[PDB]
């Protein structure tokens, strides 16, 4: 395996790692992830691993979405982490509504799709 | 060290920067002795005891949609040298992701960075060097490390001893030593049970005559990896 390209994190130590790229199958390194983003495992780092099949894991750092307080909305769901992919259904008081007939908003690599707002 | 200024008296290494231990754009706050220090994305070292790991409690914290949210804690584990440091994190708790307000155990050991005056490849003196320090892991903290480098070579070895949580010594294998990015000598290369290759090690060479060396090194038992903070001196 070369050099690990993580899409929103890199690798600690990456000054005395670097000259010694490509490693061995079997080889791993720790490595952290960027603001908005987080490991398969929920945390901010992890250990990257030279397989037979390239580096793993094969997304490292995922987007994680914190619900934004509604004004005009309920906040039953205001604090709670959400991963990459996953949506929810938006409860706006009555009279206020999603944009453009919406009914829920997803955790997409660049935030929440649509943003939530009533 | 988290309250006095850098005065030239105290014995080195005076000051270090925590960019590397401080995660996703947030802040690092460590406490110690009813005291505190915040850290935004130095810690003044210089009043602290040499050849020992100093402990501090630790708090990881982001801003999110106004709230301040906890990302992190646990111990902040630093042993300090003369021109260098080695910084390990002992996590204890991480932010609840159902209850954003609240944290979950979850422990995990991270050899998060390093610090002090590195050594440029065009200081390495000629001949050979041997460094004795410490080696360092989860609730292992009284490790030892033996290591020497042949500069002329360009090649280092070594062993880490006495670390209660693996009941083998840690061969650290043949490495050369490579000029990095910046300049500066650095060593890179394999961790051994005997002649089983278990993960690898790196080290940073320190002081303007290389009298110090810094780094980590990892082993793999099972699945379980286990990270280890290394550091010697002349």
């Amino acid at each position: 395996c070369d050099y690990p390209d993580i899409k929103h994190g890199g690798l600690y130590h990456e000054n005395m790692r670097r000259p010694y790229f490509p490693v061995a199958v079997g080889k791993y390194y720790s490595y952290y992830c960027d603001e908005h983003f987080e490991t398969p495992s929920g945390s901010y780092w992890d250990h990257i691993h030279c397989t037979q099949d390239g580096w793993s894991p094969a997304v490292p750092c995922l987007r994680k979405c914190y619900f934004p307080y509604l004004e005009n909305g309920y906040n039953q769901n205001h604090g709670r982490k959400f991963v990459q992919g996953k949506s929810i259904d938006v409860a706006c008081h009555p009279g206020y509504a999603l944009p453009k007939a919406q009914t829920t908003v997803t955790c997409m690599e660049n935030g929440w799709s649509p943003t939530p707002r009533c | 060290a988290l309250t006095a200024p850098l005065d030239h008296k105290d014995k080195g290494l005076k000051s270090l920067t925590l960019e590397d231990s401080i995660a996703q754009n947030g802040t690092l706050t460590l406490s110690a002795q009813g005291a505190e220090k915040t850290f935004k994305a130095s810690l003044n070292t210089g009043k602290l005891k040499n050849d020992k790991i100093s402990r501090f409690d630790f708090v990881q914290k982001i801003e999110v949609d106004g709230q301040t949210i906890t990302l992190a804690s646990g111990e902040f584990q630093i042993y300090k040298q003369n021109h260098s440091a080695v910084v390990a994190l002992q996590i204890e708790k991480i932010n609840n992701p159902d209850k954003t307000d609240s944290l979950i155990n979850q422990r995990s050991f991270l050899v998060s960075g390093l610090g002090g005056e590195h050594t440029a490849f065009n200081q390495l003196p000629g001949g050979k060097a041997e460094y004795h320090g410490k080696a360092f892991s989860s609730d292992d903290p009284n490790g030892r490390l033996h290591y020497s480098i042949d500069f002329t070579k360009k090649q280092g070895y070594g062993r880490i001893e006495h670390l209660k949580t693996l009941e083998q010594n840690v061969e650290l294998a043949a490495a050369e030593l490579k000029a990095d990015e910046k300049s500066h000598a650095v060593i890179l290369g394999d961790t051994r049970y005997g002649s089983e290759e278990k993960g690898t090690y790196h080290l940073a060479l320190f002081g303007d005559r290389a009298q110090e060396i810094a780094g980590s090194a990892t082993v793999k038992i099972g699945e379980k990896v286990h990270e280890i903070g290394i550091a010697g001196k002349q």
